[PDB]
């Protein structure tokens, strides 16, 4: 319907939206166990140590993914993007429904 | 009635809370010398005429809100100078600061893991198509 | 959750105050500083104090001294640090909220964004063309126009504002009403009366509503051109009633095309036809105007309505041409075999008739394909005779709506006669003559 | 543009790199220096609106900077038989003659 | 007496196929493939001439140009008939290997009674102000529509009015009929030797933007073309570069 490639970059820009998404819920979960490690727990400090960590590598995949996504829109701007700005135009619509009337009007003649 | 536009107004935030910061840190910087300075009404100040205006002027006490509000932060501090000693406030800030300097030392091996074309010429054809010269090569 | 304007407005009226209370705390602050200042500057403190604070007193109204340089004690670092600790835990936990808070929000208008993302990628193809549009919102509108592809229709352009609908899960096309022409026959009794009908034509999801839109600009298109093509044929028993309407009468039938918006009948299969035809014939016209524009630098720009409509006139040739030739074949019949002693006749359709590329070839043969339904109804009916006298009638239409007969005649017992008639009259006493001269 | 989406996209990078670890990193207390109740509420006011929203703002500059670009892949897209002459003519003159019905 | 308002480019072979979208995109049209077998006469060398006219203007002797069309199937080489003649078949066309000869064209210039149609075209240089943004060409053509006799061979009728062959180049592109009359040909060009043919156009296409406007003397439509121009200009940057080629290229006047 669409090619590949559209729906494979639109699958990985929404997969780096989801994990920018997710980057608020880990900066949130991040300074909440911060909040109960100052007010004085000290059994969660491994569970600290996690979410820190994982929320640097979710910003290093994502910077990352964004940057080759980037560097694949500039790279496809001859393949398959147009090298201009530039409204397309409608073309072979005449054609199209010339066929649908001649299958209208062949099935009508033979029932 | 019609709100300005909201990058304009963040922009205003942004420079109001910076110049309050601005001006608490250059009070920070002269932290003595206005501690060690006490200001007093002279004579020539209309002092019966405006003694609510001197006092509004020469006021140290903030706001009942502001202080409700300091009260509430120091009570759910989790720990209190009314039931604790001081020996062991001065050991407890001593293990705070100890997690605070943790946690900045795991923030900064986290943060250091991770880094942070013409094939031919248009003339030399033209001048072949106009005279039949061979384009030079 | 959703906002209202009264908490809106409760909201802005608390702001407003806190901002003119947080205004006045540090005016006054500023001008306990400046009148300070003047008590040693007398110049820069004026400037800071208000207008009001200058009415009441005069400058150098203040004086402070130094009192001694004081280390402040553990317990007051103990109670700051404690003071400080407190704070910034309860700004940890207002920040984890207001983190948590944006997550939450921030997750429901992403699930709302990628639903909306795959319901363009499951409903655009490549085929279809999508621009920006502002109202200053950015929305995407999908062209649906003929004007691309052989339209000349400057009232009407094809855009869509494409919009999401969460609640029925896919997209919605807004033209930046569903409207058909249906076509009714009407036939004669036999009593020289008012005509009855006869026979008429036949009366969501992203493709449909495309091509739904698609349908309505093309027969919109058919029934202004129609309309334009009508006022040239207006001596030939056709009127226009209501400028969505036209009105074709026949001697023997009437066909009423009309564009409104919103039981077997013997003539609903030929009302089909007709409108398949009607349908085809306007496709026929965008591929000579394509013709037009790949063949010409400057292109056609308007249709003239003489040389480059033909919608109605083909169909209505045929079937007025059908009529000539049922009322040829009946002058024939009374004039030339009632006369002769047995005589047979037969129809003959006779047939008259660089730029290689791929595409202007296509378009040619495929012009060519309705060529046939496009050409000038023509057939010569050719009479045998006992003998060698030999006779033919060629019944031909320049003009899709009148009738010419070229009669070709000839003797053994000598004369030949090729000549032309307009009107079927003469072609009577024509051939009478024939047969009484000749013939017999 | 392209220049202009490397240039944002490094730049928002590296203070959401920075941001978060400064928001924590100045919850710390030192007899930096914060020697007035003042200076307590400032820096905790300025934590929440200097570092908590500047992270919210620049993930949604990332998050406007991916719609644009996803935006761009859609629309900058390049453009990318069943019924011959013979059977055409031969649909075409059975419909004429069923049409007429002589 | 025409003007052609004229604007000259270049793009590799790899990117023709990107072009060709591109042009489909703008205008709405698919592109046309097209030849014409352009034959040069120079005036003879043997003939003394007179700088003087029959007026008493002086004028330089100039090559005047005939070309026609030639059939795709003496283009194409018994190989491809099989796919049809559209603007994929000009990626086949890079190398000097071309099925039109020295041999065959010298067949259709001697005739060996009737002549196909031919057009004789007669360009001067370009207008020497620099005032203008592209390039404008005078041009003056006929069409020779047939011929007969005993010396009925179209370069024996050039002889007759005075001019020898000098040299033949077969020109093969696709061109687009865009917006408001401006021709946009995109071609490839060989010259026809009896030594052997040569892509002149090595390793890429030739790009000619072109109005024909019948009165140059109407200063709005020479405006009004120019600037149709030069908004083709602006929507075609960034990507290729539309630029005003050499008068000395373009002049096709006799040097001595």
């Amino acid at each position: 319907m669409q090619p590949p490639y559209i729906q494979e970059r639109l699958k990985s820009l929404n997969d780096i939206e989801t994990q920018l998404c997710s980057m608020l819920q880990e900066a949130s979960q991040v300074t909440f166990i911060f909040g109960e490690l100052k007010r004085g727990n000290e059994s969660v400090k491994p569970q600290f140590e996690n979410h820190v960590k994982q929320f640097y590598e979710r910003l290093d995949k994502s910077t990352t993914q964004l940057r080759k996504e980037i560097q694949l829109l500039d790279e496809n701007v001859g393949t398959r993007l147009l090298p201009i700005n530039v409204n397309k135009k409608a073309l072979g619509q005449d054609t199209e429904k010339m066929e649908e009337q001649l299958d209208l009007l062949s099935a009508i003649l033979d029932p | 009635a019609e709100l300005p536009q909201w990058y304009t107004l963040q922009s205003q935030l942004n420079v109001t809370l910076s110049q309050l910061v601005s001006v608490t840190s250059t009070l920070q910087h002269f932290q003595e010398t206005l501690d060690s300075t006490v200001v007093y009404p002279l004579p020539k100040f209309p002092t019966t005429s405006h003694e609510s205006l001197v006092t509004t002027l020469l006021r140290k006490k903030n706001i009942p809100e502001v202080d409700e509000w300091m009260k509430y932060v120091r009570e759910t501090s989790g720990v209190t100078t009314a039931l604790l000693k001081d020996e062991e406030i001065e050991k407890l800030l001593q293990q705070d600061r100890e997690i605070t300097n943790w946690a900045r030392t795991t923030f900064r091996n986290e943060y250091g893991k991770h880094d942070f074309s013409k094939p031919f010429n248009v003339d030399d054809v033209l001048k072949f198509t106009f005279t039949g010269e061979k384009p030079i090569i | 959750t959703v906002m209202t304007q009264e908490q809106f407005v409760k909201r802005r009226r608390d702001m407003l105050e806190h901002i003119n209370l947080a205004m006045n705390e540090s005016s006054l602050a500023l001008e306990f500083v400046s009148l300070l200042l003047s008590s040693v500057k007398e110049s820069t403190g004026m400037s800071s104090m208000s207008p009001f604070l200058r009415k009441v007193v005069k400058p150098s109204s203040l004086n402070s001294d130094k009192i001694p340089y004081v280390a402040p004690t553990k317990k007051e670092y103990i109670e700051l640090d404690i003071l400080n600790k407190g704070w910034k835990l309860q700004s940890l936990n207002e920040s984890k909220d207001l983190l948590r808070a944006s997550f939450n929000k921030l997750s429901s208008i992403l699930q709302n964004e990628h639903d909306y993302w795959n319901k363009i990628m499951q409903s655009i193809s490549n085929k279809d063309v999508i621009f920006k549009i502002r109202d200053g919102q950015k929305l995407l509108a999908i062209k649906y126009g003929y004007e691309d592809s052989g339209s000349t229709y400057k009232h009407d352009r094809g855009i869509a504002n494409i919009r999401n609908n969460i609640e029925s899960q896919n997209l919605d096309l807004i033209p930046h009403v569903k409207k058909f022409l249906r076509v009714r026959i009407f036939t004669k009794i036999e009593s020289e009366d008012d005509y009855i009908l006869s026979g008429e034509s036949v009366m969501k999801d992203i493709r449909k509503q495309i091509q739904l839109l698609k349908k309505i600009i093309f027969e919109k298109e058919l029934m202004y051109q129609i309309k334009k093509e009508c006022a040239l044929l207006i001596s030939y028993g056709v009127s226009i009633e209501n400028e969505n309407k036209v009105i074709i009468e026949l001697p023997n039938e009437k066909f009423e095309i009309e564009l409104l918006s919103l039981l077997p009948k013997i003539n609903d299969k030929r009302a089909n036809l007709m409108l398949v035809m009607l349908r085809l014939l306007l496709v026929v016209i965008f591929k000579k105007t394509l013709r037009s524009r790949i063949s010409s630098p400057h292109g056609l720009i308007n249709l003239n309505v003489d040389d480059d409509i033909l919608i109605i006139r083909p169909i209505l040739g045929k079937v007025r041409f059908a009529n000539y030739k049922l009322l040829l074949k009946k002058i024939i019949k009374d004039y030339v075999l009632d006369i002769v002693p047995g005589s047979s006749i037969t129809e003959t359709e006779v047939e008259r008739e660089n730029i290689d590329d791929e595409n202007i070839t296509k378009l040619n043969k495929e012009i060519r394909a309705f060529d046939k339904l496009l050409n000038i109804p023509r057939r010569e009916l050719k009479i045998n005779l006992p003998l060698s006298p030999n006779l033919s009638l060629m019944l031909e239409s320049p003009n899709y709506c009148n009738a010419l007969i070229h009669i070709k005649f000839s003797a053994g017992t000598a004369v030949s006669f090729d000549t032309t008639f307009s009107d079927f009259k003469e072609v009577e006493d024509f051939l009478h003559f024939i047969v009484a001269e000749y013939i017999q | 543009s392209n220049q202009a989406l490397y240039e944002k996209l490094e730049q928002t990078r590296t203070i959401l790199s920075v941001k978060l670890a400064e928001l924590i990193n100045m919850t710390t207390i030192a007899d930096a220096q914060e020697n007035s109740e003042l200076a307590v509420a400032t820096t905790s006011v300025m934590m929440v609106n200097n570092q908590t929203m500047q992270l919210i703002k620049n993930v949604q500059d990332l998050l406007i900077l991916t719609r644009s670009i996803k935006e761009k892949w859609l629309l900058n897209q390049i453009p990318v038989t069943r019924f011959d002459e013979k059977q055409i003519e031969e649909l075409l003159d059975n419909c004429i003659e069923t049409f007429v019905a002589e | 007496m025409v003007q052609q308002l004229s604007l000259f480019g270049s793009i590799g072979d790899d990117g023709y196929d990107l072009l060709i979208s591109t042009l489909t995109t703008i205008s709405g049209n698919p592109p046309l493939l097209y030849n014409s077998l352009c034959t040069v006469w120079k005036p003879n060398p043997s003939y003394d001439v007179e700088n003087v006219n029959s007026r008493n203007q002086l004028v330089e002797p100039n090559r005047i140009k005939l070309s026609k069309e030639v059939p795709f199937s003496y283009l194409i080489d018994e190989t491809m008939m099989d796919k049809p003649l559209n603007f994929r078949i000009l990626k086949s066309f890079t190398n000097d290997k071309i099925p039109l000869n020295y041999a065959m064209t010298r067949n259709i210039l001697h005739n060996t009674e009737s002549c196909s149609p031919w057009s004789l075209q007669i360009s001067d240089i370009p207008a020497a102000g620099n005032n203008r943004s592209v390039s404008m060409q005078t041009i003056a053509e006929t069409i020779i529509l047939s011929s007969a006799g005993k010396n009925s061979s179209v370069s024996s009728l050039m002889n007759g009015l005075g001019y020898v062959f000098e040299f033949q180049y077969l020109t093969i592109g696709v061109k687009f009929f865009m917006k408001h009359g401006l021709i946009l040909e995109l071609q490839k060009i060989w010259q026809i030797e009896e030594a052997g043919n040569s892509q002149i156009t090595s390793g890429g296409f030739l790009l000619k933007a072109y109005i024909n406007v019948s009165r140059g003397t109407d200063i709005d439509r020479i405006n009004y073309t120019e600037t149709a121009l030069m908004n083709l200009k602006k929507e075609l940057q960034g990507y290729i570069e539309l630029s005003v080629p050499d008068r000395q290229s373009m002049d096709s006047r006799v040097a001595h």
